[PDB]
RNA sequence: CACAUUCCAACCACACCUGGCGUGUGGC
DNA sequence: TATCCGCTCACAATGCCACACGCGCTGCTCGGCC
DNA sequence: CCGAGCAGCTACTTGTGAGCGGATA
């Protein structure tokens, strides 16, 4: 009745609670429409991570060929994930204080 | 006047035609290959879906 | 340049959706726009013994990824077709088709 | 007013928004989207008024 | 020598059953 | 650039009781340290 | 080849509230 197991997911995904409560958390929490959330969510466009140097924003999110014609300007320091991975190294890499 | 009354009939033979579209469908996929001399009209038609 | 782009079809029914955009393209007489099935399911792995040695000609995702050039008309003839149900890509509806190394990789597959 | 909140023109633009607000994305040319305009409405099989 | 258990006259233990879900109908 | 207006989506809509019934066929895919 | 489990074969509700553009000053 009560002990229980766990499934070992390959790829981490997201919680369709947190993003589909109308607000979203992720919604509000990550300064992102929903409707681009739930573009990198379903595989059919790129965001950003880890900027730096390039002459992106961070938070940008971006299609296919948006990714294509950008990716020869940087190719080292320039990284675009597109997958629940993508927001879960976002929200790693975001300050609750600051 | 605006309410029309359906039958027995009429419902039956609205199943028969949703029935039919999915034979049609099956038929003409089983056409792309048959030709000539090589199958009766009686193989390429299932009892099933109707 | 004939492009692999990636084309999805229904559970199993993968060798008949080949086969079927295959008659499909002999139908239209449009083999100078598409190549062929290259159809990924290499994997002769089977089950060996007792009076039950055959192969498997199976055992792999759904995905019959064709080589063909991408256009309007390309497109709505292998759409045109019914079972194909998945069109890979990131994309409103026109894709990018996969690189030359996996190209390789495929064929790797293919021969082993 | 219709006619001047009327984004398209002529009968071939018009035909491939009217199947981009049928089907999203999809984007044909003006012959492969009449298709659909011309099965949808005007085609027996997929218009049965009796 | 030590740890740890000991398999058989009535009988105690070896019992007792489909709302998973939906649909249709009827009543208050 | 703020801000009211128009279009779109999530959520709700007794309670009980009684009876009856249902989820198929062909086809496809995965199952295995003696 | 054998067995076991699982997949393909929509519109008379209306109202309320919240959110997402959007267009007007």
């Amino acid at each position: 009745r009560e002990r229980m197991g766990h499934i070992e997911l390959a790829s981490p995904t997201a919680h369709i609670w947190f993003l589909k409560s109308l607000p979203s958390r992720i919604g509000l929490l990550l300064d992102m429409p929903l409707r681009d959330i739930e573009r990198v969510l379903y595989f059919e466009s790129y965001v950003v991570i880890e900027g730096g140097m390039t002459n992106l924003e961070r938070q940008q999110i971006l299609t296919e060929e948006q990714y294509l014609d950008a990716l020869e300007e940087f190719g080292d320091e320039f990284d675009a994930k597109m997958g629940a991975e993508a927001i879960q190294a976002l929200l790693k890499s975001m300050d609750l204080e600051q | 006047g605006n309410r029309r009354i359906r039958s027995v009939g009429e419902m039956a033979e609205n199943q028969f035609r949703v029935g039919l579209v999915r034979v049609e469908r099956a038929v003409k996929e089983r056409l792309s290959l048959g030709d000539l001399d090589t199958l009766m009209p009686q193989d390429m038609i299932n009892a099933k879906p109707i | 340049k004939k492009r692999w782009y990636v084309v999805q079809a229904f559970s199993g029914f993968e060798g008949r959706v080949a086969t079927s955009l295959r008659e499909h393209i002999k139908l239209h007489n449009m083999e100078d726009l598409f190549g062929e099935v290259m159809v990924p399911t290499e994997e002769v792995v089977e089950i060996r013994g007792g009076q039950r040695r055959k192969s498997e000609r199976k055992f792999f995702p759904g995905y019959v990824l064709v080589q063909m050039v991408m256009n309007d008309a390309s497109w709505h003839l292998v759409r045109s077709v019914p079972r194909v149900m998945g069109f890979i890509g990131g994309t409103s509806d026109r894709p990018a088709p996969i690189s030359d190394k996996e190209v390789d990789a495929i064929m790797n597959r293919l021969q082993q | 007013e219709t006619l001047r909140v009327d984004p398209t023109n002529d009968r071939l633009s018009a035909l491939v928004e009217i199947y981009r607000m049928m089907r999203p994305g999809e984007p044909p040319t003006r012959e492969a989207a009449e298709s659909l305009f011309e099965n949808l409405f005007f085609s027996e099989d997929r218009y049965d008024l009796s």
